[PDB]
């Protein structure tokens, strides 16, 4: 909604300006509106935090509830407590290359995480 | 006195609003080109910071230190649809020059509310407003004191002791307190 | 022909473990051990108030390694910019011989307390730590003073450097200093 | 080098914002409207006070309420710990 978005600025802007420049030439019962506005402000408030809370501690409850398949802070810490420490070259932490005792040849590892519809489907880090 | 401050600073207002403005469009304009990667956090930010700025503004030049509304009349220079060429660069936005048959549905600032009719007659259809306003007065005291219980509430181990390090460095060599 | 460096300093009594932890794995591949040592501090002077480095200080563990001092002392001038440096040199041992040796050339002792701990393999340098133990003649700090020694031919000294590096390693709560 | 101390400003700014933005709902403290004293209009500035929301209320809350669990999964991601500095079991 680019364009619609653009054109909603454009017409908010030519009311505001036409507006300024009318002002600028001039100078040269039982209603409870309040308590309706009121009432209304507090409706969309709590839809606002409603759409949050249902946006935050329901989309993210799948491991809360039981271990299901998720990267995020399930696979990483797993791998990384088995095998190696954090290192950060950009996202290269602890590359197995027997550095330890080999004193033969270095070797890095570009190890990173990467998204797929599936089910069941881990980070897949990537001689080979 | 104060009638030439108010309009120096409606003037500034205005300035400042059409540089708003301005860059609002500009940035709008660059999010048309770059399309990809347009994060929601961006444009509300961007809507945030055009917004608020004109609003404040606005809000500030018409409930602080204004005179009483009954006196001082609306009435404007002249009404003169004329094509001049010294003329269309004063109006800044607007009204550069004025057709013959734009007076129908041109003349009310183009109204965009369409809203206030039907949430008029909504209100209308209700037709008990005591005990409404005594609940509002008492949530708005309730956060007035959540406020100010909160502005009230709101206003290093060392373990490399010098002397003690010099100290040992000495009993390492020197036999004054080592013995 | 040799020399050594030295930056040492002190830490905090509980402030041991979670060190220690770091200090196992900055060079040394695995398997952090330690010692307990033995101090025959000895003295050979009586003509110029200039006694020599005779502090034999030697693990008390498992027999068959030999006991032996090192020669520490007279730092000479240098170091440009840099930190502990002292021409030095190292003297191995027979078992008590070298003790009976001192004896019999006229020494005598110069201390009587032990300071055990742990040791960490750096790379070109090593590191120590250790804590004076309050005891008797027949048996105090408070304080595990620690060091980065490291000893090494003439060269070009330029190791220093790196040692320095080590001091960013250790920067919670660890400095050098000098002693005067 | 020190670039921790950068990730504890970045965590601590993220929080002094989420408490403005949850501080940022309380402009109405000193009253509630219970008169109409718009001497300029009443009925398109007095009347649209709350009737402006979208610029005014929920223009800080859609942002207010979006940081927490950014900054907590920025926190968490950036800096996952895994410095136990012993591996207490790792070894055993």
């Amino acid at each position: 909604w680019p364009w619609d978005s653009v054109r909603n600025n454009l017409r908010s802007a030519l009311t505001e300006m036409c507006v300024l420049y009318d002002v600028l030439s001039i100078v040269r019962s039982p209603q409870t509106l309040q308590l309706i506005s009121k009432k209304k402000s507090l409706a969309g408030a709590a839809q606002i935090l409603l759409k949050g809370a249902e946006r935050l501690t329901k989309s993210v409850a799948e491991n809360q509830e039981n271990k299901l398949q998720r990267d995020f802070n399930s696979e990483l810490l797993r791998l990384r407590q088995h095998w190696k420490l954090r290192k950060v070259g950009d996202k290269i932490l602890g590359d197995l290359s027997y550095r330890s005792a080999g004193s033969l040849f270095p070797h890095h590892g570009t190890f990173e995480v990467i998204k797929n519809t599936d089910i069941d489907l881990d980070k897949k880090i990537p001689l080979e | 006195r104060e009638e030439k401050q108010l309009e120096a600073s409606l003037d500034a207002l205005l300035n400042q609003v059409a540089d708003l403005k301005n860059s609002l469009g500009s940035f709008i304009y660059k999010l048309e080109n770059e399309y990809d990667r347009l994060t929601w956090p961006s444009v509300l930010d961007s809507f945030a910071l055009l917004s608020g700025q004109l609003n404040t503004l606005n809000k500030v030049l018409k409930h602080e230190k204004t005179p009483l509304f009954r006196n001082q009349v609306i009435i404007p220079l002249v009404l003169s649809p004329d094509r001049d060429e010294d003329l269309m660069r004063q109006t800044e936005g607007r009204v550069p020059v004025f057709s013959h048959e734009v007076v129908p549905d041109h003349l009310r600032t183009k109204p965009d509310p369409e809203v206030e009719e039907q949430e008029k007659q909504l209100t209308t259809d209700a037709a008990g407003a005591d005990a409404a306003q005594k609940q509002i007065q008492s949530l708005n005291k309730m956060c007035s004191n959540l406020l100010e219980k909160i502005s009230k509430e709101e206003r290093n181990k060392q373990t490399f002791n010098p002397g003690d390090t010099n100290a040992l460095v000495a009993a390492v060599a020197f036999g004054k307190g080592l013995s | 022909n040799m020399m050594e460096y030295l930056l040492q300093g002190s830490v905090l009594d509980h402030s041991l473990e979670s060190l220690i932890h770091r200090l196992r794995g900055l060079c040394d591949n695995m398997e952090p051990e330690t010692f307990l040592d033995h101090e025959m501090v000895f003295l050979l002077k009586g003509q110029q108030a200039s006694p020599f480095v005779l502090r034999a200080r030697r693990s008390m563990d498992r027999a068959g390694a030999p006991w032996h001092l090192r020669y520490l002392g007279q730092p000479e001038m240098g170091d440009k910019n840099r930190h502990a440096l002292v021409r030095n040199c190292v003297d191995i041992a027979t078992s008590e011989n070298l003790t009976d040796f001192l004896m019999e050339m006229g020494f005598r002792m110069d201390h009587e307390f032990v300071a055990k701990g742990h040791l960490f393999r750096k790379g070109i340098m090593k590191v120590v730590v250790y804590k004076i133990f309050r005891i008797l003649v027949p048996g105090l700090s408070l304080s595990y003073l620690v060091e980065l020694s490291v000893v090494a031919p003439a060269g070009q000294d330029m190791v220093s450097d790196d040692m320095r590096n080590f001091a960013e390693q250790l920067k919670p709560l660890v400095h050098l200093e000098k002693i005067d | 080098q020190s670039k921790e101390t950068l990730l504890q400003s970045y965590n601590k700014r993220l929080k002094d914002d989420i408490k403005s933005i949850m501080d940022n709902f309380t402009e109405i403290i000193k009253t509630a409207k219970i008169e109409d004293e718009t001497q300029v209009s009443r009925a398109t500035q007095g009347e649209q006070d709350n009737y402006e929301m979208h610029v005014r209320a929920a223009n800080i809350v859609r942002a207010g309420e979006s940081l927490m669990k950014l900054v907590s999964d920025l926190k968490q991601f950036l800096i996952l710990n895994d410095f136990p500095s012993v591996n207490e079991a790792i070894d055993q």
